[PDB]
């Protein structure tokens, strides 16, 4: 409830974004997830056909509230944000499976099925989507048959599957499997999002083909090859974009921030307070700009006194005269020039003893901690 | 006959700009003055396996060669991708052609598009069914041998055709010398100038001076 | 090779004293302070993310206490600048007349025509010494004209006034005189500087243009400093690239996380991105307060080294350079200080035979000051570090007991 | 306010236990910070877990604590060997090296004990009032050259005296103050006098 | 007992390296504290988490051995640097220092 006499730093200055950017390629192509599930005939488990999607719109919104699907199991991303986020190409493998094995069919499984015919990567990445087709597989129907992460295997090792309608668990299920990659790369597959007209020269909120961020965009020298859609610095973060919409390349400059220290005296003495953003013109905030940011709340001085308060290159402040705070370059002592000449001589007729006072630590508290018990009390 | 790959069949690893940075890439590079298979075609299409990657050097006058082929029997027996370039198009096809003892060119299909003084330097890899190329073009005066410098090569498609390829040929119009390299899992240090443009590299694992030089960073 | 073999021609009665003598000016350089780098614990482990901050909030005080570190290593960098710098009361300016008796220091002195105050050899040392991700640096306290004042302050007022100025108040002294103090500190008559004055002043020069063509040519002079630099740049860019690393989560983008996996799970992920970037913030951390130990060690030595070899002169062996210190001169560096030493180097030594006494009437004489030395025909007595034979008399040399006692006295004649 | 040096110290030290007992009071990541709270309430397969984290949580602190401990104490050792280096060399003896021992020039010292420190009393000497004198660095005699002994030539206008560095005391230039050598054609700014 | 001060360095250091050594039996947490055994054991998925326990232990071990190794480093540096003045002051001359 009391404070000293000083600067401290107490908070974090940060310009906050004004609006938010979309910006997606304006492709009105749909893509064509209802010739996949709704299909009407579907591949086996060891030739499961690949799908290839790409330069569409994909709508997940229905596909996820769709009531028709028994199971809709997303692995690496959000079934929700399917529609923001978006993809370069989208794969679909579609293929009817025993009903009991769709747990196989999972990152990380083993099985007669996850390992024979089928495998998913560890690293998998999308959203796999079954249901039961009792009342259009099952007959008894025997097309279907079964024998590296995606690969397909075109005393035999190959047995077929019988349906049949009387039969749970035996029960056939058709299933699709969603396969996403995320390499920074010219998206082609993306979300039903409306895109909108983008600003520059100020803090906004960005969205490039799924590629959040904040930051001021501004126009860029930087020749971008023709493959190259992003640009990134040495923190992993995007320096530069390329827009998907109009070919132009725009810097990505994050919004001004800087540390906030706040002068004052000792509340003991007033309750005034100057206030410096560190690091800051005096524009994205009685007002001086210093070398080491801006200072608000000083009065600017011409005087130079002893320093008070350091603020940074050379800048001092104190509390005098009614009474304010005043801002001042630091003066480093009293002018003295010596009469010097090659034959003068200053000898001191007389003398001082002077008794002044030099304080050293010398030792510190003997502080033991139990470890254990610090960390485990009586446990 | 056998070459020295010098300092070539260096590209880029991916397609994010970067500017006055020193990059470190785990990519299949060809290694710096490499064993390159020399082949001739004058007055040669024989089995050439993919491993894990293969690189492409053609030095060309008159366009004897336009095409590749990549499978593993090539008989139709399997799935094979097939690239022609004749005259200004581009021809890319995936299917079981039945390819002839031994194709040339005179002077259940799955995918289908349709778009010395020259080198035209090449880069091909499957990676995880995804067919990716490299390519660039450059001019230089010289027949003998690969002339002595340094340029970037660029990606120009990707093809997942997701076909087991363990073999490769070329395509010659007989009325043209053809390097086959290869590229393996090394680390370059690629050095990209102010403008992006890749001016220089480093073969980290070339001899003790490029792994110093990949240790430090310079 | 440990160095060149030399065995000293060591015999009960002989004694080398040089004849002659060489003024040699030294360069010591020492790192004073270090950049003064802050961090902000949200903008670099959770930087923009709401939902990363409250995760953070779970691990109290870390780096709140980080940041206090920080703060306190950056107040520590101003207090060592001061302490080394800000050793002198008034600001000393020399006279419009540079008649110092020979001595030139004009390559060491302020020159008017620059922006900044700096003399020849402060700029040559200037031009030898060459993000937004919540890091910042801050400013010094002192500027670098500054401290190019406190340096003209001190080197004036030691031209000026000697030794006087750090005692008390600046007592002016002719500089040849000021020499000769200098000289009578070191052992050496201050008739020997009167009477080399020129050859005295010219060697002062020629070691300063010698100093001059070495800064001006090798740039490995300023390691020390840039050895720093060099330090607290890397770890800056370590502490950047650690931002790149997954640790464990599907991605190191904390947007690519948000914008992609529900809240449930996108926690698991940022706790694994909170938990790298911590550790990483911790080091980077202990590594900078281990640093400014060892910056504050090399500051608190340059302080006492300005205080006891700048301000006076020192008796202490090799605290002030090679041979016997005379004066020292400082010169403001980027983040340091160099001392430009200037000591008594014996030149021309020359054999002697030598004797601990002298018997005259049953009596043994032992030089006041001084050694007894001959020729080979004549016994003088000279000073040790300057060979200036003179007749041995009763105002040379004192009595004290008989010729019985000491072993290796000799028979000769005191005047 | 001049006891700031203990008091930093000791406030350190105080506010370093206290962040070392707050950081009790965290997560982690656990459901609770309260040991006894998650023993009491989950089964040990989930204790295991929430332990763990506060486990980790804790002996992180732990270790962030006793490295800043660490390097502080490495400090107050320097400062401590200073204290003992200027103790021998300046309560047991007088110092010629400058401003180790306070301003001017040092007499002597007297220790003080200090919570957790040491306070010394530097007795100095320091010159109050100076005059101005011409000064010449040799005198002629009879073609002889007189440098002083121990002190300076200085004149008050009209004569000549010859006097010791730090205080005027002038005394009449005689051959007992002086010594000889060579001759006035050497020393630069030789002045005419005699030599009692 | 007169090459104590030696000894002490002697001994930590050898003390430093013997507990980094013994810090490789340490589970921490995971199902066994070798490597190798691991591996053979379990699939990927979840030896992929017994070895990120283990990483995790093994580095931090590793950080404080450095640390500690750091600090030591400065105090027998800085004791080197009063031998160094020593030496000078006290060998190549004679010292008034009390
Ligand atoms: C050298 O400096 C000292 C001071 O450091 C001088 O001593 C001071 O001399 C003055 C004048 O005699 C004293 O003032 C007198 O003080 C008495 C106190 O009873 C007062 O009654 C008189 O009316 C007058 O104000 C002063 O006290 C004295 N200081 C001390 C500490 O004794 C000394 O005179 C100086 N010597 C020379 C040669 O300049
Ligand atoms: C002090 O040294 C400087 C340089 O070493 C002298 O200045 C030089 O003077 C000569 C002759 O006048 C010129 O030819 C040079 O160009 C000067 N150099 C510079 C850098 O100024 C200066 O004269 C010396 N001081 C005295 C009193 O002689
Ligand atoms: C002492 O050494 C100095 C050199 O440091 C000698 O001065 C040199 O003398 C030679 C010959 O007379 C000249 O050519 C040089 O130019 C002089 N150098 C300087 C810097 O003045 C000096 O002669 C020596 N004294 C004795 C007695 O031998
Ligand atoms: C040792 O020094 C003495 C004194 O300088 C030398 O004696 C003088 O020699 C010169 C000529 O060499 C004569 O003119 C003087 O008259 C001599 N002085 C006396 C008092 O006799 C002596 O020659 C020197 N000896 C050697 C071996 O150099
Ligand atoms: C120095 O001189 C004294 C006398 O001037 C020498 O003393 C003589 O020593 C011899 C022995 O060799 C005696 O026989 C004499 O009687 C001594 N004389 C006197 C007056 O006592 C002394 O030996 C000389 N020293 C040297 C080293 O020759
Ligand atoms: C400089 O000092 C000398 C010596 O103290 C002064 O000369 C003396 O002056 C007094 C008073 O005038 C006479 O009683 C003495 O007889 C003088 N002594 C001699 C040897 O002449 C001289 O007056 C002083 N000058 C100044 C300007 O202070
Ligand atoms: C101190 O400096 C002055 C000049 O400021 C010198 O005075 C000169 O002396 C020479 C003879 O040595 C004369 O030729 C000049 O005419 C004098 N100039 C002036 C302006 O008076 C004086 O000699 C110097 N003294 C010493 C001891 O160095
Ligand atoms: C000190 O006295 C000497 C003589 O004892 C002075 O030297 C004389 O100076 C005058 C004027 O320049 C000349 O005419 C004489 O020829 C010189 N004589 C000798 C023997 O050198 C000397 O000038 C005096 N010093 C001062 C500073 O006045
Ligand atoms: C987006 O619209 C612009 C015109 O507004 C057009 O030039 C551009 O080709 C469009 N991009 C896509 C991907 O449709
Ligand atoms: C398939 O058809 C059903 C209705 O028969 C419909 O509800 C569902 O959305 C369709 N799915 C797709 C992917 O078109
Ligand atoms: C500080 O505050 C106290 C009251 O808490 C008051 O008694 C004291 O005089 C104040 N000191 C100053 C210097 O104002
Ligand atoms: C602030 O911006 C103005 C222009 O708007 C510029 O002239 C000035 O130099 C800037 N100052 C700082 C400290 O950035
Ligand atoms: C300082 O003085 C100058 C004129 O001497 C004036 O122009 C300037 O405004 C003054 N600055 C302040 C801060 O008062
Ligand atoms: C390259 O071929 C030459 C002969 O043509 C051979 O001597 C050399 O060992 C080969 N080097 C490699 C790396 O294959
Ligand atoms: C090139 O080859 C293709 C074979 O795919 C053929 O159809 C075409 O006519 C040829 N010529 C041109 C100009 O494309
Ligand atoms: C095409 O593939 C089917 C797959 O069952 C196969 O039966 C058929 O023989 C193939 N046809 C050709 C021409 O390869
Ligand atoms: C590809 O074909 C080759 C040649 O028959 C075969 O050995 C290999 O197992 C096939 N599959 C691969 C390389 O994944
Ligand atoms: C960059 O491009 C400009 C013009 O496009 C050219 O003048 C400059 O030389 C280039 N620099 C590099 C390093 O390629
Ligand atoms: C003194 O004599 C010894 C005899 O060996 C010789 O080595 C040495 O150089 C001589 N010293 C001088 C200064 O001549
Ligand atoms: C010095 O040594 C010599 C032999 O080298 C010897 O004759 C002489 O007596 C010795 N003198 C003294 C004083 O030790
Ligand atoms: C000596 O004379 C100079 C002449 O400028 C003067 O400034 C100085 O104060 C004088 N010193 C004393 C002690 O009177």
């Amino acid at each position: 409830f009391t404070v000293e006499k000083g600067i401290y730093q107490t908070s974090n200055f940060r310009v906050q974004p004004t609006e938010s950017i979309v910006r997606f390629p304006n492709i009105t192509n749909l893509c064509p997830f209802g010739e996949v599930f709704n299909a009407t005939r579907f591949a086996s488990v060891y030739a499961w056909n690949r799908k290839r999607i790409s330069n569409c719109v994909a709508d997940y919104s229905v596909l996820y509230n769709s009531a028709s699907f028994s199971t809709f199991k997303c692995y690496g991303v959000s079934p929700t944000k399917l529609n923001d986020l978006c993809f370069t190409n989208v794969y679909a493998d579609s293929f009817v499976i025993r009903g009991d094995e769709v747990r196989q069919i999972a990152p990380g499984q083993t099985g007669k099925i996850a390992d024979y015919n089928y495998k998913l990567p560890d690293d998998f990445t999308g959203c796999v989507i079954a249901w039961n087709s009792n009342n259009l597989d099952s007959k008894g129907n025997y097309n279907y048959l079964y024998r590296k992460p995606f690969e397909r295997d075109i005393y035999f090792p190959l047995q077929s599957y019988g349906f049949q309608p009387t039969n749970v668990g035996y029960q056939p299920y058709r299933v699709v499997v969603l396969s996403f990659e995320l390499l920074h790369a010219p998206a082609t597959v993306c979300g039903p999002k409306k895109s909108t007209n983008l600003v520059k020269n100020k803090c906004v909120n960005f969205n490039f083909n799924g590629l959040t961020g904040t930051g001021v965009l501004t126009e860029s020298n930087k020749k971008f090859l023709p493959f190259q859609q992003f640009g990134r610095d040495i923190a992993d973060t995007t320096d530069a974009v390329r827009d998907p919409q109009t070919l132009e390349i725009l810097d990505i400059t994050p919004c001004s921030f800087g540390g906030v220290s706040v002068i004052t005296p000792g509340t003991n003495t007033s309750n005034q307070v100057a206030v410096l953003y560190q690091g800051v013109n005096c524009t994205e905030v009685n007002v001086f700009q210093t070398r080491a940011g801006c200072l608000i709340g000083a009065e600017h001085v011409n005087n130079s006194y002893e320093c008070d308060i350091p603020i940074g290159a050379g800048i001092c402040a104190s509390y005098q005269t009614s009474q304010s705070i005043i801002a001042y370059t630091m003066s480093l002592g009293a002018e003295n020039s010596v009469a010097y000449s090659n034959n003068s001589i200053a000898i001191p007729t007389n003398f001082t003893i002077s008794v002044t006072t030099e304080i050293l630590p010398v030792s510190m508290t003997k502080t033991s901690v139990d470890c254990t018990m610090y960390i485990c009390g009586d446990s | 006959a056998y070459t020295n790959s010098f300092t070539r069949g260096v590209y880029y690893p991916d397609k994010v700009f970067r500017s006055s940075v020193l990059h470190s890439t785990q990519d299949l590079f060809l290694p710096f003055f490499s064993n390159v298979t020399w082949f001739h075609a004058i007055h040669d299409n024989p089995v050439l396996p993919f491993n894990d990657g293969v690189y492409f050097a053609s030095t060309e006058k008159s366009n004897i060669i336009r095409g590749w082929i990549f499978g593993t029997t090539l008989d139709s027996k399997t799935q094979s991708l097939l690239i022609v370039n004749n005259a200004t198009n581009v021809v890319i096809k995936v299917c079981e052609f039945q390819f002839c003892n031994d194709p040339f060119l005179g002077v259940n299909c799955t995918f289908e598009y349709v778009s010395f003084k020259n080198l035209r330097e090449f880069v091909f890899k499957n990676i995880d069914g995804y067919f990716k190329i490299y390519s660039k073009h450059t001019p230089i005066n010289l027949v003998r041998d690969l002339p002595q410098g340094f340029s970037a090569l660029e990606p120009l498609v990707d093809l997942p055709i997701g076909i087991n390829i363990t073999r490769f040929q070329t395509l010659l119009a007989l009325h043209a010398a053809y390097y086959v390299g290869y590229l393996q899992p090394r680390t370059f240090l690629l050095k990209y100038n102010e403008n992006g443009t890749i001016t220089d590299a480093v073969d980290c694992a070339l001899d003790p001076l490029s792994e110093t030089k990949c240790t430090l960073k310079s | 090779s440990l160095g060149a073999e030399n065995s000293v021609a060591y015999s009960n009665n002989s004694i080398a004293i040089p004849t002659n003598f060489t003024i040699s000016v030294t360069t010591e350089i020492l790192p004073v302070s270090m950049t003064k780098t802050s961090v902000d614990c949200t903008m670099y482990i959770c930087g923009d993310s709401t939902e990363c901050s409250n995760l953070l909030l779970q691990y109290g005080s870390f780096c709140t206490q980080l940041n206090r570190a920080l703060t306190g290593i950056a107040v520590e960098q101003d207090k060592n600048t001061q302490e080394v710098f800000a050793q002198v009361k008034q600001i000393y300016k020399t006279p419009p007349i540079k008649d110092f008796g020979g001595f030139n220091f004009s390559q060491i002195l302020p020159d008017p025509s620059k922006p900044s105050k700096r003399s020849f050899i402060e700029d040559l040392l200037f031009n030898k010494v060459t993000k937004f991700n919540g890091l910042t640096v801050l400013p010094p306290l002192l500027t670098d004209e500054m401290i190019a004042q406190y340096t003209s302050a001190l080197l004036a007022g030691t031209i000026t006034s000697g030794w006087t100025f750090g005692a008390g108040a600046a007592l002016q002294i002719p500089f040849a005189m000021q020499m000769a103090y200098r000289f009578n500190g070191i052992g050496v008559t201050q008739n020997v500087l009167y009477e080399n004055q020129k050859l005295i002043a010219n060697q002062f020069n020629s070691a300063i243009g010698k100093i001059q063509d070495s800064l001006s040519s090798t740039a490995s002079a300023l390691g020390k400093l840039q050895d720093v630099v060099n330090q607290n740049a890397q770890a800056l860019n370590t502490l950047v690239k650690q931002l790149s690393s997954n640790f464990g989560a599907i991605s190191s983008v904390l947007n690519d996380i948000l914008s992609r996996l529900d809240p449930p799970e996108a926690e698991v992920q940022i706790d694994r991105l909170i938990t790298g970037r911590l550790q990483s913030l911790q080091t980077y951390v202990t590594q900078q307060l281990i640093r400014a130990a060892e910056i504050r060690a090399s500051a608190n030595l340059a302080a006492t080294k300005m205080s006891e070899c700048v301000l006076g002169q020192s008796k202490r062996v090799d605290f002030c350079g090679k041979g016997y210190h005379l004066m020292s001169f400082p010169q403001s560096a980027p983040h340091g200080v160099v001392f430009l030493h200037v000591t008594y180097v014996p030149a021309q030594e020359k054999n002697f035979t030598t004797a601990p006494a002298i018997c005259h009437d049953g009596k043994a004489h032992f030089p006041r000051e001084g050694v007894f030395v001959s020729n080979g025909t004549h016994w003088f007595v000279t000073q040790r570090n300057f060979y200036e034979p003179q007749i041995i008399t009763t105002d040379n040399t004192f009595v004290s007991g008989n010729c019985d006692v000491v072993i290796g006295i000799v028979n000769n004649t005191v005047y």
